[PDB]
């Protein structure tokens, strides 16, 4: 039995983050494993620790704080990067079934927040490059504390906030996209369900 | 004085007639105390000495799981070694492993062991220093690189210095009435005429424990080691051992020869002659 | 493949006494590979119910086994051990000699 | 080298149809297994193999079959697709039963549908940068919108001047359902690509959003009048926009 | 008392 108490954890980019895991076995012989599952769905092996190993496993930015007495195997990720936002699974195999089955935890969703240098919140209207009168509403440049709420309107679609990273200039920005086929839909009302900065730029 | 604990393991493939046969046995000095056989009706790690019988059901279940795990690792390793040696899947092959510890009269580690053999030849061995490996060939070198990467030696040295030593101590204490009792040999000399010119003098040592013994023949008090036929020490079947030493002597010179017996169960070394 | 022919010793557990229950032993050692055929014979006929020890090995990796059966020796009865191995073209017969 | 190669990455199946999930490993691994990942159920073992010619059942073997002809391959067969088989399947291999080189395949996202008429390819549109954004921030964000697709089996990429780009891109982690309460709902996916205003102000700069959709195969039966929603690429594109002077900024 | 660890394949 694996317990990951946290369905989610947040961390500021560059800071270290600890993901909790506790395990339940009556065996003296076992192994603890961590796996990363990015949004693309692949299951990536990160680190392993054997129950008879006296030194804490380390693998690059990953460290497993193995506390045998406390029955804990917390994962510490040093110097958090945007690429670290993913699901993390704690897992174990033990001597009871000859280490056959993997017992996986429920997982923890890590959300690495960028450090927004100069926030400039604004909602822009973007028009289709093709021969149509179709539009999109782009809420961009808000600080990492501003939260985007899902719409309470059935015909209004709002994405979750997405962090883009313009690597060449080390510039990071948050954005959310809203669109609807409704006639009354305007970028002025698109993010009413969200608490947006009072000074958010709404161009004419 | 010194004591030892050893685990022995043999896996033998049998192509075209099922999966490999796995047999493991555990010893304290010359006393068998546990066994596991993959061909038993329902395979379990079983007791074979009275001083081990008092170990709890948790002990029996864990030892059973470890043997099953070793049998399984060996099955996989037999397949890997066919690839390392470019060998056919059709032939029968053997994997053997021995491991254990030796303790001094104080109950402190003297020597640790972990060795593997493939088809009766050395494959890979933990060095006497318990921190490095000796690979016998280029195939064993592949294994050595894997075991170095997993830091196997550190964990195995921790077992040899720790649990091996401590459980050997507990077994020695629990079985002191038998394990720490030395049974002296019952000794006699037989005479076998060959011709009117020569005879065999055979010095017998029977029902002794432990197996370690020295049987020598002397002529006018001078050592006859080169001239002595010593049989391999053999089990009596009741945990004790038997051995004999023989010399071919000129008929009428039998009185010049003395047999000498050294064994832990003897407070003083024995000297015997043929009667009369 | 390494091949080592078995050493064979045939003997009783206790000093033999006619009409008195004892155990007849056939100790096979120094062999490789481990496949081996071992039978105890009474007047040239195979003794049924014969038991053996669990396969083990010596420091040089060579195998050993003890085959045994409870028996009551008599003056007339002849006992022997019949061993076959890959290293042997014919099964090898070693007779029990009480004097040894 | 490559480790475990699990195919296909995406699959849509009609109820009652068969399918073989492929798994190859190039690491001489003796142990291979199949797991399925589901919400609440976690990761469950289906079947496993400790070596060539040996296979055993896991926690959830029913409706699945496996074979281990060689050490390299471990195919999973679904003789008759059931909607309950909609899951993400993972092939996991290791050096042996007690092995620690515990590697997983890329995963197979399986959608079992009652009727293939619920399968639709995406429609794709590129939304051009706002003049207000260019004037306010000296940056230009393009938005790609992939809409009305089913199942949610797509790979969105940005191509600038014929080359795939990663920097300055953010694609929603998961396609959003257009009608969430419905298991037959079509999906939508958005992505942004942000460049400098000077880069956008060059008419020779070409920005294309590519959506690879995984759908029906050639063998799949198709009884609708609309185009068969086969696996295909759907793209939309835009070109940069120069000033009233018609001079690209230096 | 036997020894055991994971990852001991040859």
């Amino acid at each position: 039995k694996i317990t990951q108490t946290q369905p989610g954890m947040f961390v500021q980019e560059k800071e270290a983050v600890t993901l909790d895991c506790t395990y339940d076995t009556s065996d003296q012989s076992y192994g603890l494993f961590w796996y990363k599952q990015p949004s693309s769905g692949e299951m990536i092996f990160l680190i392993y620790q054997g129950s008879y190993d006296e030194q804490n496993a380390t693998e690059g930015r990953y460290s497993l704080n193995f506390q045998k007495a406390r029955k804990s195997a917390n994962l510490v990720i040093s110097a958090s990067q945007l690429g670290d936002s993913a699901m993390y699974f704690c897992a174990m195999r033990d001597l009871r079934d000859n280490f056959n089955k993997f017992y996986f935890g429920s997982g923890t969703k890590l959300n690495v927040k960028p450090n927004i240098q100069n926030p400039d919140p604004a909602v822009y209207q973007l028009r289709d490059s093709k021969s149509s009168d179709k539009s999109v509403c782009l809420f961009t440049d808000f600080d990492s504390q501003t939260n985007v709420s899902q719409s309470k309107d059935s015909d209004v679609y709002i994405t979750d906030k997405c962090v883009l990273d313009m690597r060449s200039m080390d510039f990071k920005s948050n954005s959310a996209v809203a669109w609807s086929n409704k006639s009354d839909f305007a970028c002025a009302n698109a993010f009413n369900n969200s608490i947006i900065p009072e000074d958010t730029f709404f161009p004419s | 004085g010194s004591h030892s604990m050893r685990y022995f393991h043999t896996s033998v493939s049998r192509p075209g007639r099922g999966e490999p046969r796995f047999i493991t046995v555990g010893y304290v000095d010359d006393t068998l105390f546990v066994r596991f056989d993959s061909d038993a009706a329902s395979p379990r790690e079983e007791p074979r000495a009275p001083w081990i019988e008092q170990e709890g059901p948790e002990y029996w279940d864990r030892e059973t799981q470890i043997c099953k795990a070793k049998a399984q690792t060996d099955r996989e390793d037999l397949r890997t070694l066919l690839r390392y040696y470019n060998q056919s899947e059709a032939g029968s092959h053997t994997l053997q492993n021995m491991y254990g510890c030796d303790v001094g009269p104080d109950g402190r580690l003297l020597r640790g062991y972990h060795q593997d053999a493939y088809d009766g030849k050395d494959y890979i061995a933990l060095n006497e220093d318990l921190s490095s490996w000796t690979a016998a060939d280029t195939a064993a070198q592949i294994t050595q690189r894997k075991w170095e990467a997993a830091r196997v030696a550190e964990q195995l040295r921790a077992y040899l210095e720790g649990e091996c030593v401590e459980w050997l101590r507990r077994y020695l204490e629990n079985g002191k009435e038998t394990l720490q009792r030395a049974d002296p040999p019952k000794t006699h000399v037989t005479h076998h005429p060959i011709s009117d010119h020569e005879a065999t003098l055979r010095c017998w040592a029977l029902g002794f424990y432990p197996a370690e013994i020295t049987l020598t023949w002397q002529r006018d008090g001078e050592d006859q080691t080169q001239d002595t036929e010593l049989v391999e020490t053999r089990p009596a079947g009741d945990r004790t051992f038997q051995k004999w030493a023989a010399v071919v002597v000129p008929s009428g010179e039998e009185q010049r020869y003395t047999c000498h017996v050294q064994h832990e169960g003897l407070p003083k070394p024995l000297t015997l002659r043929w009667e009369p | 493949m390494i091949q080592r022919t078995p050493k064979i010793q045939v003997y009783s557990r206790h000093p033999a006494e006619n009409g008195k229950s004892n155990f007849l032993n056939c100790y096979v050692s120094g062999f490789h590979p481990s496949d081996i055929e071992v039978d105890l014979l009474k007047n040239g006929e195979r003794i049924e119910k014969v038991e053996h020890s669990d396969l083990s090995f010596s420091k040089d990796w060579s195998f050993y086994l003890l085959y045994y059966t409870e028996f009551t020796p008599t003056e007339k009865d002849e006992y022997a051990c019949r061993v076959n191995h890959v290293t042997l073209s014919q099964p090898k017969i070693v007779k029990w000699d009480r004097d040894m | 080298n490559a480790g475990v190669t699990q195919t296909p990455k995406f699959q849509v199946l009609k109820t009652g149809q068969s399918m073989t999930l492929q798994c190859a490993q190039d690491m001489n691994h003796e142990y291979m297994s199949w797991y399925r990942q589901d919400p609440g159920m976690g990761l469950r073992l289906i079947h496993y193999s400790v070596g060539a010619g040996i296979t055993d059942q896991g926690e959830v073997p029913n409706g699945y079959n496996v074979s281990r002809s060689t050490t390299e391959d471990f195919p999973l067969r679904l003789l008759s697709a059931a909607p309950s088989q909609t899951s993400v399947y993972f092939c996991a291999s290791r050096e042996g039963l007690g092995g620690t080189e515990a590697f997983f395949g890329q995963g197979t996202r399986l959608t079992v549908v009652e009727d293939l008429n619920k399968v639709f390819p995406p429609e794709v549109a590129v939304f051009e940068p706002s003049e207000a954004e260019i004037s306010h921030t000296q940056k230009a964000t393009l938005v790609c919108l992939a809409t009305g697709f089913y199942p949610d089996h797509v790979e969105l990429s940005w191509w600038v001047n014929g080359k795939e780009v990663h920097s300055g891109v953010c694609t929603d982690p998961q396609p959003l359902k257009e009608q969430p309460a419905l298991n037959d709902s079509r999906y939508a996916l958005s992505s942004r690509l942000r460049v400098s205003a000077t880069f956008w102000q060059d008419p020779r700069n070409h920005f294309r959003c590519q959506v690879q959709f995984y759908g029906l195969s050639e063998n799949d039966e198709w009884t609708q009048d609309r185009a068969k929603p086969v696996t295909q690429i759907v793209s939309a594109e835009a070109w940069g926009r120069a000033d009233a002077s018609g001079l690209v900024p230096r | 008392k036997r020894w055991i660890i994971m990852g001991l394949n040859k």
